[PDB]
């Protein structure tokens, strides 16, 4: 099965620089013509540049010339995205992309499409997540006060997940994400069964246990 | 004729992407840098003397390129053979055997063709790191040892920027995109009137000579490319800083460092000139199928 | 080059949903289509104006004439919520070309109303002088509510973050709402409502120290 992958991107200051990497397997990757495209959040897909096969053909779209560059190493398969000069209005999620047919430079369809790696562009420093419980029915945990997404939370250290449902985040005007995580459960394992959210935050390095109980 | 008499546009190269053979003399690069340290070792008395034993050294592995590549010659033909076929549907009628029977032996002559031409080859690509250490070990009997004039570096870089001169790069640039439009208008014009009502052997000549165009399309800019690059360097070192005086180790690779560049230029002309006409003859062979496609309109 | 596409485009099941697209001459070039579901990647739906990739459904067809090139989905179900673009090659640019998208929403399902669980501040929270209350809105459809918070009776019109509804893999849809309060303003109150009306119809929850 022919497939894209994609890595290295994260959170960058402005001004600073990052290097996106596309590694492909299941197919012939020289020939093919590999593409860039980014999507801000809620806004709509965006052509970047375009490489041929050989590398002898780059293309580059205005917002990003003079700053992005594009380039392949025919022996690993793999595809990269060198960006410069990063400002806020480049925070998108990068997707690689390949021409379905041969020597065509981008004039073709794309069908085959990685899952895309989150570039994020700000003044702020990571925060570490504030972890607090929500005592009850329905229990759960509130993550406030972190930066940047994503977090992940797990319940008992992943040993009961039904009835669980995290929602996604809010974006708070200071720039700092909150969400949270409840559990439904029935009244009666109450009181003696115990819950502990299992909170993991990547980018702060720093992972917390809170026990939730009536109290 | 509606056909392709010439297929030395194909090449191969490692699976770590260092050397890149090509059909037409001197098949590598390298040998082109075997050359030019001839002439660098022609100003210095102590490596010319080496020279008589380093033409016998060179030439034999160009022999040895020249006779790999001339064993590929059954599989060469028997490609050919088949290109001629999938692109000359008179010819095509003249067999039995289904269309796309035929692209399945295209696909496995052409790997086994070009896997020819890197099997036979991998001896002479060892013997390529061997002399490019034995010309290392010529330059340190240089009679300088921190004090190495640069006169014949920069004399050098004055004749490359000549030689440079002689290649129409704006032109090639120009070709290139100019029937590389014409190339992607091909393409997609016909996955506009494609269709599977009557016979797709016009249009299958068609798509199937496309894909060679757009091959010869990706090796054309790897090495117009690649020779702009050799020119800029070149040309970025005579504008730049003039050492008087250099180290005997910093020399040895300022003649490695020029001598590559000039390699891939002179590889690259040879390459560009072979890429610009078969991409002239298949565009033809293109416009000839497309003459043909048109030519029974009452149908 | 230019592509128009219309923001959103409703549709019952059943019926046959038409995508479009626009362009000065878009019958000269070929239009691909593409399918992005929420969260997920783009997957090429139909290419060449009508050629359609191996393992898509038959429902997807595609035309491609003068100005107008038009996706066209049949027996339309809750399975193609999603957002639509079509991708054409720049003649005088050089480069592809994305529209802007077109959100494909279903209509006709069986409306469901929101369940609601509202939480007070944390007695850790409140520790660090610092108090949020928590209101959480899911299993609703359609995926649109209005939340409102009161102190007591009054609103508060202070300190109110709301999320976008999110779709569930349940097929209906999720949101939430903070209120950042200080602890003297918390424990000062009779309590603190949040008031969620969905179709007209109002869903609320009250928690007091």
């Amino acid at each position: 099965e022919v497939q894209l992958l994609e890595s290295g991107g994260g959170l960058v200051r402005p001004g600073g620089s990052q290097r996106l990497s596309c590694a492909a397997s299941g197919f012939t990757f020289t020939p093919y013509a590999m593409t860039w495209v980014r999507q801000a959040p809620g806004k709509g897909l965006e052509w970047l540049s375009t490489i041929s096969g050989s590398g002898g053909s780059t293309y580059y779209a205005d917002s990003v010339k003079g700053r992005f560059t594009i380039s392949r190493d025919n022996s690993k398969n793999m595809l990269y995205l060198q960006m410069n000069s990063l400002t806020a209005e480049d925070t998108a999620l990068y997707y690689c992309t390949k021409d379905k047919d041969e020597y065509t430079f981008g004039h073709n369809a794309f069908d085959v499409w990685g899952q895309g790696t989150m570039v994020t562009v700000s003044s702020a420093s990571t925060k570490g997540p504030s972890v607090f419980p929500l005592a009850p029915a329905a229990l759960g945990c509130l993550v406030k006060d972190y930066f940047p997404e994503p977090v992940t939370v797990s319940w008992n250290s992943g040993a009961l997940t039904s009835g669980v449902h995290t929602f996604p985040a809010v974006l708070q005007s200071s720039g700092l994400y909150s969400l949270s995580s409840v559990v439904t459960v029935p009244s009666s394992s109450l009181g003696t069964q115990t819950y502990i959210c299992n909170v993991n935050h990547k980018p702060s390095n720093t992972k917390v246990d809170k026990k939730v109980e009536p109290k | 004729t509606n056909t392709t008499d010439n297929i030395d546009y194909f090449d191969i190269s490692d699976e770590s992407n260092y050397y890149l053979i090509s059909q037409l003399r001197p098949h590598f690069s390298n040998i082109y840098f075997f050359d030019e340290f001839k002439r660098y070792a022609s100003y210095h008395t102590e490596i010319k003397r080496y020279e008589d034993i380093h033409k016998t050294k060179v030439n034999s592995l160009l022999n040895e390129a020249s006779r790999a590549i001339g064993i590929c010659n059954r599989a060469k033909n028997t490609v050919k053979g088949l290109i001629n076929i999938l692109e000359n549907p008179q010819k095509f009628k003249t067999q039995r055997e289904s269309y796309d029977v035929k692209l399945r032996q295209y696909e496995e002559k052409k790997e086994a063709f070009r896997g020819c031409l890197l099997n036979k080859n991998r001896k002479n690509l060892d013997q390529i790191k061997k002399i490019n250490n034995e010309i290392r070990d010529l330059l340190e009997k240089l009679k300088c040892s921190q004090d190495c004039q640069t006169n014949v570096y920069f004399d050098m870089i004055k004749i490359y920027l000549v030689d440079f001169k002689k290649m129409p790069y704006e032109n090639y640039d120009t070709f290139i995109k100019q029937y590389k439009n014409s190339y992607l208008s091909g393409v997609d014009m016909i996955r506009k009137i494609e269709k599977q009502i009557d016979n797709p052997v016009t249009i299958n000549a068609i798509k199937f000579t496309q894909k060679e165009m757009g091959y010869i399309i990706d090796r054309f800019e790897y090495h117009l490319q690649k020779v702009k690059h050799s020119i800029d360097q070149v040309t970025a070192l005579s504008d730049g800083v003039k050492p008087k005086q250099v180290t005997k180790n910093r020399l040895k690779e300022y003649y490695f460092n020029i001598g590559n560049y000039y390699s891939i230029f002179k590889f690259g002309k040879d390459s560009l000139n072979m890429l610009n006409k078969a991409l002239i003859h298949k565009e033809k062979i293109v416009h000839n199928l497309l003459g043909e496609l048109f030519g029974h309109l009452e149908e | 080059y230019e592509l128009t596409q219309a923001p959103s485009v409703s549709v019952a099941p059943g019926q046959t949903a038409r995508i479009t697209c626009g362009g000065d001459n878009i019958g000269r070039k070929t239009v691909n289509w593409y399918q992005q579901k929420p969260g997920q990647a783009p997957v090429l739906v139909i290419y060449y104006d009508n050629d359609r990739p191996s393992g898509i459904p038959e429902r997807f067809s595609g035309s491609n004439s003068g100005n107008m090139a038009t996706l066209s989905i049949s027996r339309v179900e809750v399975g193609d919520e999603a957002d639509y673009y079509c991708q054409v090659w720049d003649s005088n640019n050089d480069h592809p070309v994305f529209g802007g998208g077109t959100k494909l929403t279903v209509v006709g399902q069986p409306k469901a109303a929101p369940s609601v669980t509202l939480f007070p501040p944390s007695s850790e929270e409140l520790q660090a002088n610092k108090a949020t209350l928590v209101c959480l809105i899911s299993d609703f459809y359609p995926g649109a509510v209005t939340v409102a918070w009161k102190a007591d009776s009054s609103p508060v019109k202070a300190g109110v973050e709301t999320t976008t509804p999110s779709k569930q893999s349940n097929n209906k849809y999720a949101a939430s709402s903070y209120l950042s309060l200080t602890p003297e303003q918390w424990k000062s109150h009779r309590s603190y409502s949040c008031q969620v009306t969905h179709e007209g119809s109002t869903v609320e929850k009250t928690v007091a120290p």
